[PDB]
């Protein structure tokens, strides 16, 4: 199994 | 034993108004939860997204194409009920992991749409050059979609495969092939090979 | 059954320190060594059953650093107020003379995530066998942390856990002695 | 529009430096350089998720990347090799778009050993046969482009000065005139089919246009023939009432 | 070095109820310790928590491809990562070690166990005590093991038998330790 990264959104 | 996307190998030729199905399955060892993508590359143009699915069990559809994200059998088969002349391109099946850089592409499948003919009239003809009437070419045309054109004879005679219709052609759809040489001791009857051959 | 998994990130200016870790029910599954670009598992066994592509964490860190610069300016450069830690020292097992044990220094309820922790035996520094965790998230959005010291209990040894933090006026000393 | 790369075509010599440029106007954080091979698919060379930094992809040997700003990602070939001829695709993505890839138009690169093996095409149009006219009441014109190198050409038909598509049927790919050599010049044909009466109108003008991609300016050329620059070669014919 | 500090935090949160049958996902952004914008899977959009996060809510809700990932994270992220570590997180079981020692107070030391759900009882002559029983509560060691100490305020009489009983999901039958005169 491989953990998924939830992405951080980018402001501006 | 890693990451891979397996697509229908080589080219695929289909007649107009006929069904299509392109095979795509995948196997991953370093992806987490894939998203599945179909990209299409029309002649001359670059790559562009055709459809995508985020969550397993659901299907995307665009321009009459359809594909279902199926995690049970790790497949993403592309389908279309009635193919159009504008559907001639190279189709790429792909998966990506939205949280990092990883993408896996398949090897791509070329689609050739040809004319659908129910009244074939296979025959060969002889054309002359519009400048020097000495140069001549032979034309094999008006054959059904089942006809396959062999290519060989001598190295100083050339033969083309079945031609692909124009992306935005809407009339005079006809399968054709052409042959030419310089030996001047062979004619259109000797070239290629019930048809016609005047 | 109730369970909570948290993917917790921070970024700290002007230290330029970033962290990325996964929490399960208050314990660390793993964190990413930002310097070596590597996954570090809290328990070695975890790396036999799962894996992680660290470049996803580095991507999120670069984004968090960019978000922080925009947010610093949008708050009119409002800085963080330091919150000093509470420190407690305990063992993980009841103590017996010469039976192997571990001192645990629990640093809790503090921000920003920067500390200096030192183990002292009889007033001198000790480093043999020590280990520590990264900064662990709290539900009130402060941090906690563990430092560990394996040791053989004696009646003649005394121990101290010395933590430095910008919220403290002087280094905090948490004392431990046999019985 | 979103991602644009340049040049769209290049011909360079072995041991020469070739750099491919790529620009995006989406403010995306990721940029990538891929290589397109017919049997292998699409392979990643280099990528970048932050400016002033580059990560090496799966096949980075012989290539170098550079990302001097968030909008530009270049691919430098220090010593171009024969193995580096392919179609190169640039792409971008960003989390705000869920990391879907956006692709540029593609850069087709051909590398050769002497640069003097490139020839522009010779185009000729062939008039329809009377037999086809009497048999099917249709007339098929054939265009033939021969003796060009490389095989990067685009063929089009023009009837009375406007591009046509209905009735056009082109070969899938050019064929090699000398299929035994690695410097063979190529040939390509196409068919234009109209009605018998349309061809039998002497007022109807037919033109076959072949776009050739070859050398650019700033390329030293010291041969007797003309410099084979990117150009268009054409052949035309008029309808015949009888 | 008294320079001011500025802290960005991000917490992506997956809450599980009855295994993976109900899942709530939270995309949470913090400035120092102030949460200013969040995505709740139960809401479907980003919402400003404070006025400092109103620009981010309005801009991110315009990024439809960004919303499609967040709206699907319960499946593509939460339930996915749950399955990935299930065998060593949800299913992790470690036996508790039980030790009884005198502190007029008896201590029952339960150490090294996982998970935290536990029951510790004191018995005097086969009857469970409720007066004079105080417990440290659940103590996390930071290494996937807990410990807990349970004191008994008792007047030891000769012949009396005190028994500490530990119930724990890793055990098919309770563990007991006895202390006598
Ligand atoms: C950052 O500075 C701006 C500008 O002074 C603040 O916006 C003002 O906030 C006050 C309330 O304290 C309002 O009465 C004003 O109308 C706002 N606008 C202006 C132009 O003054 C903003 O609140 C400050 N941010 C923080 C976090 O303090
Ligand atoms: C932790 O200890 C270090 C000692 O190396 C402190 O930092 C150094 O020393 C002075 C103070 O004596 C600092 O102002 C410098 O910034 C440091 N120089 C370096 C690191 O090269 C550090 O400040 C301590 N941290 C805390 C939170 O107390
Ligand atoms: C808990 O999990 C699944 C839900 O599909 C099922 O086995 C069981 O009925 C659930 N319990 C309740 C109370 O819904």
């Amino acid at each position: 199994g491989v953990y998924a990264t939830r992405s951080s959104a980018v402001r501006l | 034993m890693g990451d891979s996307v397996t697509q229908t190998e080589g080219q695929v030729t289909v007649s107009e108004s006929k069904s299509l199905i392109i095979n795509c399955t995948y196997s991953t060892t370093s992806i987490a939860y894939p998203n599945l993508f179909w990209y299409v590359r029309y002649p001359g143009e670059g790559l562009q997204l055709l459809l995508k699915v985020i969550t397993a069990g659901q299907k995307g559809s665009s321009r009459g194409f359809e594909a279902t994200y199926n995690k049970e059998t790790t497949s993403f088969h592309l389908q279309k009920a009635s193919v159009q002349e504008s559907d001639s391109a190279v189709y790429y099946c792909a998966l990506g992991d939205t949280g990092n850089y990883k993408y896996v592409f398949g090897a791509g499948t070329r689609l050739k749409v040809i004319a659908h003919i129910q009244n074939p009239d296979p025959a060969v003809y002889q054309l002359r050059d519009s400048k020097s009437s000495d140069k001549s070419v032979c034309l094999f045309t008006d054959f059904d979609s089942q006809t396959n054109v062999s290519q060989s004879k001598d190295s100083d005679v050339y033969i083309t495969d079945k031609c692909v219709l124009d992306m935005r052609s809407m009339d005079f759809k006809s399968n054709s092939a052409v042959a030419w040489s310089n030996k001047s001791d062979f004619a259109c009857a000797n070239a290629f090979n019930d048809t016609f051959f005047p | 059954e109730e369970h909570v998994i948290i993917q917790a990130e921070f970024y700290l200016n002007p230290d330029q320190s970033g962290e990325f870790m996964f929490d399960f029910d208050g314990d660390e599954i793993f964190h990413v060594d930002m310097a070596k670009k590597e996954t570090v598992w809290r328990l070695e066994e975890f790396g036999r059953f799962a894996s992680f592509e660290a470049q996803g964490a580095l991507a999120n860190i670069a984004v968090d650093k960019a978000n922080l610069e925009i947010m610093t300016k949008r708050s009119n450069y409002t800085p963080i107020t330091n919150v000093p830690p509470e420190v407690t020292v305990l063992t993980n097992s009841p103590v017996e003379l010469r039976e192997p044990n571990v001192l645990i220094c629990f640093i809790d309820k503090f921000t920003p995530p920067v500390v200096n922790v030192t183990w002292l035996r009889n007033g001198k520094p000790v480093t043999t066998g020590v280990s520590e965790t990264v900064f662990l998230p709290r539900e009130d959005h402060l941090f906690r942390k563990f430092h560990y010291l394996p040791f053989l209990p004696s009646t003649e040894d005394v121990y101290d856990c010395r933590v430095e933090h910008w919220g403290l006026d002087e280094p905090l000393l948490k004392h431990w002695e046999f019985d | 529009a979103a991602v644009t790369q340049s040049p769209r075509s290049k011909v360079a010599v072995t041991g020469g430096k070739v750099t491919l440029s790529c620009h995006q106007t989406n403010n995306h954080d990721y940029m990538y350089w891929y290589r397109q091979d017919t049997g292998h698919g699409l392979r990643l060379i280099h990528y970048s998720y932050v400016a002033d930094s580059t990560e090496k992809g799966d096949i980075p040997d012989g290539y170098k990347a550079s990302r001097p700003s968030q909008e530009n990602f270049s691919l430098i070939l220090e010593l171009a090799s024969l193995s580096q001829t392919a179609v190169y695709f640039c792409a971008s993505s960003a989390v705000n778009s869920g990391n879907t890839l956006y692709f540029g138009e593609g850069s087709r690169l051909i590398v050769v050993e002497d640069l003097n093996k490139v020839f522009p095409p010779e185009v000729a149009v062939f008039e329809p046969s009377e037999a086809e006219i009497s048999h099917t009441q249709k007339a098929t014109l054939v265009c033939l482009a021969t003796g060009f190198f490389p095989d990067h050409v685009e063929l089009s038909w023009w009837v009375n000065g406007k591009e046509v598509h209905s009735g056009v049927c082109t070969d899938p790919q050019p064929l090699k005139e000398q299929p035994a050599l690695n410097d063979s010049r190529y040939a390509l044909s196409s068919r234009l089919r109209v009605s018998a009466t349309f061809w039998q109108n002497p007022r109807n003008h037919f033109r076959c246009q072949v776009q050739f991609y070859g050398l650019s300016e700033n390329d030293e050329w010291t041969q007797d023939r003309a410099k084979p620059v990117t150009q268009i070669v054409s052949a035309e014919a008029w309808g015949r009432a009888d | 070095d008294t320079r001011p500090r500025f802290l960005e935090q991000v917490k992506h949160e997956c809450h599980f109820f009855n295994g993976t049958e109900r899942v709530r996902f939270l995309d949470r952004y913090f400035y120092h310790q102030e949460e200013y914008v969040r995505f709740d899977s139960d809401v479907g959009e980003y919402r400003a928590v404070t006025e400092l996060g109103r620009p981010d809510a309005e801009y991110w809700n315009s990024q439809k491809d960004l919303l499609e990932q967040k709206r699907a994270a319960v499946d593509t992220y939460c339930r996915h990562n749950y399955g990935v570590g299930e065998s060593f997180t949800v299913q992790r079981r470690v036996y508790p070690e039980v030790t009884v020692y005198p502190a007029n107070l008896l201590v029952c030391s339960v150490n090294g166990f996982y998970p935290g759900s536990i029951e510790v009882r004191w018995f005097r002559n086969g009857q469970e005590e409720k007066t004079g029983v105080v417990s440290t509560g659940l103590i996390q060691n930071g290494d996937w093991t807990f410990q807990t100490l349970v004191m008994l305020e008792t007047v030891p009489r000769s012949g009396e038998v005190y028994t500490c009983q530990v119930e724990h999901p890793s055990l098919t039958s309770p563990l007991t330790v006895e202390w006598r005169a």
